[PDB]
């Protein structure tokens, strides 16, 4: 699983 | 935080944290190691007997080998921005990977701290089997998930309103307390979560 931060 | 547990929170970071090859600041990396440090050791020394490692890079995430896959590809919740992982400064998750220098809000991303956004994301998935996603967070979430502002992200996305919280959760006083009066729930939820 991979997630960013905030945009 | 006392003394001695800030400094056995940095001991067990020694254990995650991996440096970049090659030039990189060295200052601005321990700082993000110190940062992380304020996390609660419960969920530090979880990762490290997890081998969970902090990734500190010093180029592009998608120069890594593990992360070439995702060069073109646009990150969920980044729809419409113009950018894709190539340009993103952070990744957490089943792994964690941050650049050197991009802590903070505004450095190619909004979250409050690049570092602890991503390790919350490693946390929730790794540590606490994806409690961001259960019922319950899901129903806090439903109540106080658009309380924090960019609500098309952190409203929308349950463990992006988990990692951003935790963040301000960790990251000092100030963002604690506005955690605390913004999404009470949240709040009491992470102080139950690290007994
Ligand atoms: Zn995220």
């Amino acid at each position: 699983e991979v997630n960013a931060p905030v945009p | 935080m006392d003394s001695t547990t800030i400094q056995q929170n940095k001991d067990t970071l020694s254990q995650i944290v991996v440096f970049p090859t090659g030039n990189y600041d060295k200052n601005e990396a321990n700082a993000m190691v110190n940062r992380l440090a304020n996390i609660d050791g419960k969920y530090l020394n979880a990762l490290k007997q997890n081998n969970l490692k902090i990734k500190l890079l010093s180029g592009k995430l998608t120069d890594e080998k593990e992360y070439a896959y995702l060069k073109g590809v646009v990150p969920k919740g980044w729809e419409g921005t113009g950018k894709t992982w190539d340009d993103v400064p952070g990744l957490g998750g089943s792994t964690v990977a941050l650049r050197i220098g991009f802590s903070n809000k505004g450095k190619g991303h909004d979250a409050i701290n690049l570092e602890l956004h991503a390790t919350a994301h490693a946390i929730d998935h790794i540590v606490l089997n994806d409690i961001s996603k259960s019922a319950q967070f899901k129903q806090i979430f439903a109540k106080e998930g658009r309380s924090l502002g960019n609500v098309n992200f952190l409203g929308v996305y349950p463990e992006e309103f988990f990692a951003e919280s935790f963040a301000y959760y960790y990251l000092n006083q100030d963002t604690n307390s506005k955690l605390k009066s913004a999404c009470p729930q949240t709040y009491s939820f992470l102080q139950n979560l690290a007994k």
